[PDB]
Order: structure tokens, then C-alpha cells, then sequence
């Protein structure tokens, strides 16, 4: 199926003293593989997956140079945006940037993205055609005019359709033992009385990868959302994910209810029944 | 692999 | 501009008394990124606690995993304590075995 490479950058100004806190993370699909933290000792791009460690010193020197250049751009941007929004030097503000590329089922370029936010709100985003910009407000419109004149979209399109997908395919081959392995959810149901008359059925999906999953309840073969609870997909901490869905049922009618589990690692969806 | 080209500021 | 954290407190593996495990506090959907997260054993801050590198969702809201190795027992109480600019007082979420 489809694969993604994505970089996430966060820079938070420190008006009391010193430079912004800068944190950069790189992912292939739902696997973190590199990090940079301005607060950490190394001042280097650091590996976070075994398959990136085989990259040589040229790679790490290059990624360190680039991530430091990214940090300085975000430091300057915090100053520029304070100016555009007529904000005082006293308050802490945040810039976020995300970019990356998807390859499709055919292993070719599928899509690219480059999105920017100020104080957690959309600022400017590259449109899907990688040729035009979405500017949320008149500050972002100023940036759009600047980026059009400097042909930023052309520079990012070249990276997103080329370099980005070449390196994504490199990482996917080098890390294939994990990156190209699906971990199907380990599923089970629990039961406990909430009253003399009612019981909660909880459908568990554990130790799955990638994170994308659907848990649905049916009663007598028809979807039920009423009297259900679905928790946000959460990390196990070992690179896999967890999720559960629960339904409250009349005690003795548990056999009417089925939990349906959809995941890329399941050739057919699973059906669980108490 | 990060973007190589010098980033344009906002 | 300000979004309050969602909190899940859970074990990596099915909890069994006397069997080594990991205690997780997953905070998500918050802005800004500055946040205080502690894991509590019987109301007391655990020293060894690690966290994931700051990342964010489509909506720009932040998420972090805080975690520590722990051996659950019948009697010991575990919790996650979260402070954030959106909270008037630190929020304490108790670890429930099957949540
Ligand atoms: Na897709
Ligand atoms: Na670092
Ligand atoms: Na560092
Ligand atoms: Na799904
Ligand atoms: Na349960």
C-alpha cells in the first residue's frame, strides 16, 4: 500500500531569555526515524530507528547542517510574524511547519505537502497541485506574494516529486524488515456488569501497525453508534498502537453484538462476538 | 532527507 | 489558540500483578506545546520518566507520550498529573486496569 515521509518542525519563542526552543522530527509512515532538539546536548540530527543508523557520516553531517538552517529560518520567522501581527516582544509564540511526500500503491509519487501555522492556526499551505498557495489572512498573503516572486513552489515541487520520494524509497528498502511489515491488531473482547440489567462489552485492538484502524459495533448486523465509546488511537510505546471501542448492552443480549475490525494487516475484516 | 535549498522566510 | 490536553493513562501490556510493564500517559490535542506531565506512584512523582519528541496532528495540536517501567501490585495506585495554561489546577487522571 501507500507510504509517506514527513518532517514536523516546532519553534517556540522564549521572550524572557535566549533563542526559541526548536524540535524537528522525521517519520516514515508511523515510525519516527530522526530527531533534532535545540535543548539536547548533541546539536546533531539523531537516529531514532535502527535502519537509519547504517547511513554514513556524510548523511548525518548533511542532515545536521540542514536542520540547523531550518531552525534559523524559524527563529527569523517568529520575528517577522511578531511584526506582521503588531505583537509585543513580551509574549511566547509558536511556528509549526510540516512537509513531505506520499508514494502510492504503484510506488510512484502520489502527493506532496508543505503546511505552515502561527500560534496553532493555519498560516500558509502549498495546494495539492504544488503550484499555488492557500494564505489564511493578510499576513499570509504578504508571505504568498514574497514566495510567488522567489518561485518557492517550484523549488518545493522539485524536492517533493523527486528527492523526497527517492529518499523515501531508500528508507523503505533499508528498513523493510519493519517499515514494510504490517502488524495486524491482536483483538479480544472483555465483559463486565455496570448494573443488574446492563453490561459493557469492550473490543480491544492491540500491538498494531500502522496506526490507521476502524472499530465498529453492529447489533443484529446493523451499525450501532448509540451507547458506544471509541478512544483515540494511542501509542503502546514500542512502535505499535492500541484502540478500544465499548458498547452498553442489556445483560443476556451480548450475542446480538459484533465488533468489526478493519486494518491493512487483515486480509478480511475481523468480527468478534462475546 | 531534509529540503536542501535555503528556506525562504515568511 | 489555546486547546486543553486530552489524557489517556494505560499500560503497554495487559496488567498482571508482579509482572514488569510500562505505564503510559498520552497527552494530545493541546496548544501551546508547554506542558507539565508527571507519573505518580501513590501520589508521589516518579523520577525515571521519559517522553516522546514533540509532534503534532493535522489541526496543529500537539501530542506527547510520557512513560516509565513499572511493576503493578494489588495495593499501589498510579496516576498522571498534567498542568497546562488551559487548566486552573493540575489535572490528575488515575490509571484504571482495563482502560
Ligand atoms: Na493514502
Ligand atoms: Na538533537
Ligand atoms: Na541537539
Ligand atoms: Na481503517
Ligand atoms: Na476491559
Amino acid at each position: 500500500g501507500s507510504h509517506s515521509m514527513r518532517y514536523f518542525f516546532t519553534s517556540v519563542s522564549r521572550p524572557g531569555r535566549g533563542e526559541p526552543r526548536f524540535i524537528a522530527v522525521g517519520y516514515v509512515d508511523d515510525t519516527q526515524f530522526v530527531r533534532f532538539d535545540s535543548d539536547a546536548a548533541s546539536q546533531r540530527m539523531e537516529p531514532r530507528a535502527p535502519w537509519i543508523e547504517q547511513e554514513g557520516p556524510e548523511y548525518w553531517d548533511g542532515e545536521t547542517r540542514k536542520v540547523k538552517a531550518h531552525s534559523q529560518t524559524h527563529r527569523v520567522d517568529l520575528g517577522t510574524l511578531r511584526g506582521y501581527y503588531n505583537q509585543s516582544e513580551a509574549g511566547s509564540h509558536t511556528v509549526q511547519r510540516m512537509y513531505g511526500c506520499d508514494v502510492g500503491s504503484d510506488w510512484r509519487f502520489l502527493r506532496g505537502y508543505h503546511q505552515y501555522a502561527y500560534d496553532g492556526k493555519d498560516y500558509i499551505a502549498l495546494k495539492e497541485d504544488l503550484r499555488s498557495w492557500t494564505a489564511a489572512d493578510m499576513a499570509a498573503q504578504t508571505t504568498k506574494h514574497k514566495w510567488e516572486a522567489a518561485h518557492v513552489a517550484e523549488q518545493l515541487r522539485a524536492y517533493l516529486e523527486g528527492t523526497c520520494v527517492e529518499w523515501l524509497r531508500r528508507y523503505l528498502e533499508n528498513g523493510k524488515e519493519t517499515l514494510q511489515r504490517t502488524d495486524a491488531p491482536k483483538t479480544h473482547m472483555t465483559h463486565h456488569a455496570v448494573s443488574d440489567h446492563e453490561a459493557t462489552l469492550r473490543c480491544w485492538a492491540l500491538s498494531f501497525y500502522p496506526a490507521e484502524i476502524t472499530l465498529t459495533w453492529q447489533r443484529d448486523g446493523e451499525d450501532q453508534t448509540q451507547d458506544t465509546e471509541l478512544v483515540e488511537t494511542r501509542p503502546a510505546g514500542d512502535g505499535t498502537f492500541q484502540k478500544w471501542a465499548a458498547v452498553v448492552v442489556p445483560s443476556g443480549q451480548e450475542q446480538r453484538y459484533t465488533c468489526h475490525v478493519q486494518h491493512e494487516g487483515l486480509p478480511k475484516p475481523l468480527t468478534l462476538r462475546w | 532527507y531534509l529540503v536542501v535549498v535555503g528556506a525562504v522566510g515568511v | 489558540i489555546q486547546r486543553t490536553p486530552k489524557i489517556q493513562v494505560y499500560s503497554r501490556h495487559p496488567a498482571e500483578n508482579g509482572k514488569s510493564n510500562f505505564l503510559n500517559c498520552y497527552v494530545s490535542g493541546f496548544h501551546p506545546s508547554d506542558i507539565e506531565v508527571d507519573l505518580l506512584k501513590n501520589g508521589e512523582r516518579i523520577e525515571k520518566v521519559e517522553h516522546s519528541d514533540l509532534s503534532f496532528s493535522k489541526d496543529w495540536s500537539f501530542y506527547l507520550l510520557y512513560y516509565t517501567e513499572f511493576t503493578p501490585t494489588e495495593k499501589d495506585e498510579y496516576a498522571c498529573r498534567v498542568n497546562h495554561v488551559t487548566l486552573s489546577q493540575p489535572k490528575i487522571v488515575k490509571w484504571d486496569r482495563d482502560m
